[PDB]
């Protein structure tokens, strides 16, 4: 006999317990292991990819390719706002159904920067710059691009490589964030302005588009893990 | 761990690996690269969940009787052999010689039996399982002074904990436990065949120790075998035709396969 | 023989024995850290290299 | 007191389990060890012996020595099929009885070479020779000679040394297979066609057997044990 | 917390069992140690020691002290049997009841070889010769004196050191044999045989005695214990 | 002492330490890896080689 | 410490730790080998060798 | 390994080994003693010795 | 460590590990043999030897 005192804690099943176990056919031979091309060992290795962001919708730009379209016109008045969204992944309506916001709705926590690339896929001579600008959370979005300057902004000059990159820093008052929404942390708001309208010549089409795409840095974390709200069952699958 | 192709190619020699009389009794070892061309393959399959031991190390229920705690029969008996149920039977009868050390466990379940009793309440039913070795005393009314257990092992169970076990070592007369014995007891070679005094580990009783509820309540011993430091000698044939009897290897004869079509059919009716 | 190794810190020691004789009945590797996102992110033959366009 | 808490899979029993135990009466001495010749100490030592295939089934071709022989007579058209069965031992109603086929029915798994030696029992004037050819699955079965030549075959020319080996090679998609059927994977088909019409001198029967026999290789292995289907109980044997 | 299940075997008590224990009262100094003579460390010691055997029974010669004594007369034919008793110790109902049979009802086997001592005790001018033979079990007991000289014999020859020992030496084909009654083994035929009558002058008493010894030898041992049928009880002491 | 051996890996280490008195008390030999088909297969007086007829 | 000792075998090792304070309390001594039957058996003062008769 | 020290005696040894893969999972670190009154007591800037009075 | 001590035998060895912080909580001392009568017996300020008379 060796004297213990069993402390509470015995006699239960956790659901993300990990100990030793007994086997069921005991010394199976395992079959071998072969090296099946793009082995993932970690979420990050999926998160840093680019998606396509579905900014646009409406009603019908939700149930069809007009969706990941992001109209852009030229408009004489410079100034013009061509889309607008915060940052909030995995709770925004905009990348809430992303591969980066996919995978963020199973985790309460996040850290890190993102990187938001807009590829011009207008015609080859329409010419054109926007000011793509994040202005942090300090205020309720800008409604000028006079305003959306004082943020941190990159004026996109087009004109052969048709994607330039803007990279949205950490900003944050603490080490994460929440994925779900709260008001004690917030993401603030990114914006688009022309910075010099759409300059298209003859007998090329003066509506062009913006692709956005959502990745992940590779200063990037999530932390505490909990289960997805955005898929659902009834019955059981017959 | 199991052997490895290699690389052959073309053969034009006097070697035939494959011509060669199999009215020798000789079972010939012919690989891949005999009849065909095959390159090197390297093969890590595992030939151990194929070891004799692991084969039979397996639980195997053998048996189980039942027995009222308050009526007539308070007790059950056994007569301990593997006879009784056909899935460990057949897996024995593949060897005609085997040594091996058992571990019995009882798993014990009780059911309340249907009665007009009133206030039918139960305080916990304990249950004694006594091995009584071959040439023992014999019990009779369940308060004989045999079951005092004196020098006879006995597990005394508490029901609703983890189901009593024990071991038993390797008990024969021989040195081996005959699972097929061609012979008779007597000289004139009269009575029983095969009955033979090697694989007869006396009896295993089992009954109620306490009076339970006020009402009657029915016990089920059912009784696990599982084969440890298992050493099997002289492969033999599996049992075709079903078994019959408990002591003898009596049956009908059936068929030798299962029937198809034609020769030259391919699919199975 | 005791694996010891430190526990998951953020910013110690605990013995562990494997008592079973298959290996795959040992606890989950919780911890086995590597990251390599040379592969989906820039799977491409010539690494583009951050100084100049990708293209011509 | 040593603290402890029970970790879920105490109390119980498996069928399976394997741990130290409480002896019955201590210190029994066990009766000493005898060579007694023929020590098993693998299945696979028992599955690599011959056993005669009952091949032909009618209906009373399985209640006889029939069973065993593979009826061959001398046909003038030569091209005739001498027997076919599909190779998957363990449910193929050809292996199901065999010495290979009931080992491997407590088996799940399976791999490995297996070899079929052909014995001719004819007069020892009458020759012939056959083509044993062995057609993996991508087709089904051959119907002629010209068609079964394209596999795996074998020509067997008969004089002295009165069987040869067919060897069927592993040919899976695996690295194991079904012993229960199965149509993720097949086993191919195993044909016999006459290469050369059995000649046959005067005074010396025409009709001649053929008889099958079903081994395993030293490259066979078997893997994650079952109990089998062709033995049953209803009460106890009293 | 250690983590730890409990495995079935838990929670029972066996009546072969041994373990630790908790103490009752604790630092209770036990009495000395006195070496009393004559110490037995094992039951061997006990049962290598002669007993005398009660050959014989009738029906009133199993209630006095005619039981131990064999009646020897002088009978002019010479192959008269003087007794005649299977060796079947523990089972025998001659040996059921002496030293070696009694240890022997405690334990399902033995092994080893047994003494038989036969003391004559007649007059001392008394004389004769006895054929005492053991005959294996291979037939029915012999009923000459003819027959039982083929078997294991000893002829004792009387006159001075009036015992002479038959050993039996072990005969079986097992390494055991049973205690309680089996047809597996069996231990064949003690008999003795007048090899030359009883000559006794005048004036000395033509009838004789013989005594019957069993013991062990120190190539026996027993295995298996089991517990006596031979000893009971209805309702407690009172 | 306590007997470490490896964890059957298709393709490590358990400490096991015997209880009991007895030795038919210990668990079972699972473990216990022998192949050799030259029995029951080949039990032929003079061993059959590969490159000839085994009659003449 | 530990006292390892062999198993009883027929023809191995086990740790056993007393955990008591008294030693009335440990297991038995189900080990403990000895024969001596130089007591009972041939209690004569003179030994009586086999070789001759024990009496003049 | 096993880390060893003192009980809280008045005026010894006791194992303990962490058996879980967090560190956020072991035992409270109730010893643990230290004091350092020189925070909230004497916050002041130039510390006022006891000898003279602290304003001129 | 591991306090290996006898069993109080009349006329062998157990490990004891104390497994809590607190030394107020280890098992009782029941092992802690001394005497000494010096004290209630005899407490006189010059012992009296035993060989004469204690008054003159
Ligand atoms: O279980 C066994 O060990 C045990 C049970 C029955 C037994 N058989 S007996 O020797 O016939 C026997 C039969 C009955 C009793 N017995 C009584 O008659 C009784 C009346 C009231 C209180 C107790 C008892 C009690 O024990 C004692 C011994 C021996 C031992």
């Amino acid at each position: 006999g060796l004297p213990t005192m069993n402390t509470p804690g015995s006699c239960q099943f956790l659901t993300s317990d990990d100990f030793q176990s007994p086997s069921a056919m005991p010394q199976y031979d395992v079959t071998p292991e072969m090296r099946i091309p793009g082995e993932v060992k970690n979420l990050m290795e999926i998160a840093e990819v680019d998606s396509v962001v579905p900014v646009q919708n409406v009603g019908e730009k939700v149930n069809s390719m007009e969706a990941y379209q992001i109209p852009v016109r030229s408009n004489e008045g410079s100034g013009t706002q061509v889309f607008g969204f915060p940052l909030q992944p995995g709770y925004s309506s905009v990348f809430s159904r992303t591969l980066l916001g996919e995978i963020l709705n199973y985790y309460t926590h996040w850290s890190g920067s993102i990187k938001l690339t807009f590829m011009f896929c207008g015609s080859a001579m329409a010419t054109g710059k926007f000011l793509l600008a994040y202005s942090p959370p300090g205020a309720g979005a800008p409604t000028k691009r006079v305003d959306a300057m004082l943020g941190t902004h990159v004026i996109w000059d087009v004109g052969l490589q048709s994607s330039c990159v803007l990279c949205i820093p950490w900003i944050s008052q603490t080490h994460y964030r929440f994925v779900a929404s709260d008001e004690y942390t917030a993401g603030g708001f990114i914006t688009c302005w022309y910075q010099t309208n759409i300059v298209v010549p003859a007998d090329a089409q003066s509506s062009c588009y913006i692709m956005c795409f959502v990745s992940a840095c590779n200063d990037f974390s999530v932390r505490l893990l909990k289960d997805t709200p955005f898929i659902s069952q009834q019955n059981f699958f017959q | 761990r199991v052997a490895d192709t290699v690389g052959t190619g073309p053969t034009n020699s006097e070697a035939i690996p494959a011509l060669t009389a199999a009215e020798t009794g000789h079972t010939s070892q012919v690989v891949p690269g005999d009849t065909m061309q095959t390159r090197h393959v390297k093969n890590y399959h595992s030939r151990s969940e194929s070891t004799i031991e692991n084969f039979l190390c397996r639980s195997a229920c053998v048996y189980f009787t039942e027995y009222k705690n308050s009526g007539a029969k308070r007790y059950a008996e056994w007569v301990l052999t593997p006879r009784q149920a056909a899935q460990l039977r057949r897996k024995l009868e593949f060897f005609t010689y085997v040594r091996f050390d058992l571990e019995l466990t009882f798993v014990i379940t009780s059911t309340q039996q249907p009665s007009t009793t009133q206030n039918q309440d139960a305080q916990i039913l304990t249950h004694q399982i006594m091995y009584v070795p071959p040439g023992g005393p014999v019990p009779d009314k369940v308060d004989s002074y045999v079951w005092q257990t004196s020098t006879n092992p006995s597990v005394f169970w508490t029901e609703g904990n983890a189901p009593p076990r024990m071991s038993i070592p390797f008990l024969s007369i021989g040195n081996a436990y005959s699972n097929f014995y061609d012979g008779w007891s007597e000289f004139s070679r009269n009575g029983v065949y095969g009955i033979n005094t090697l694989n007869n580990m006396g009896t295993l009783y089992a009954r109620h120790v306490n009076a339970g509820s006020t009402g009657p309540i029915k016990s089920t011993i059912r009784i696990y075998f599982k084969p440890k430091h298992v050493k099997a000698w002289i492969p033999r044939p599996p049992r075709l035709c079903q078994y019959e009897k408990a002591k003898n290897v009596n049956f009908q004869p059936s068929g030798v396969t299962t029937t198809r079509q034609s020769i030259t059919t391919m699919t199975n009716t | 023989g005791a694996q010891v190794s430190t526990q998951k810190t953020g910013a110690i020691h605990y013995t562990n024995i494997n008592y079973y004789k298959d290996a795959a009945s040992n606890s989950a590797n919780r911890q086995d850290f590597t990251q390599d996102p040379g592969k989906f992110t820039e799977p491409v033959k010539d690494i583009m290299i951050k100084s100049l366009p990708a293209l011509n």
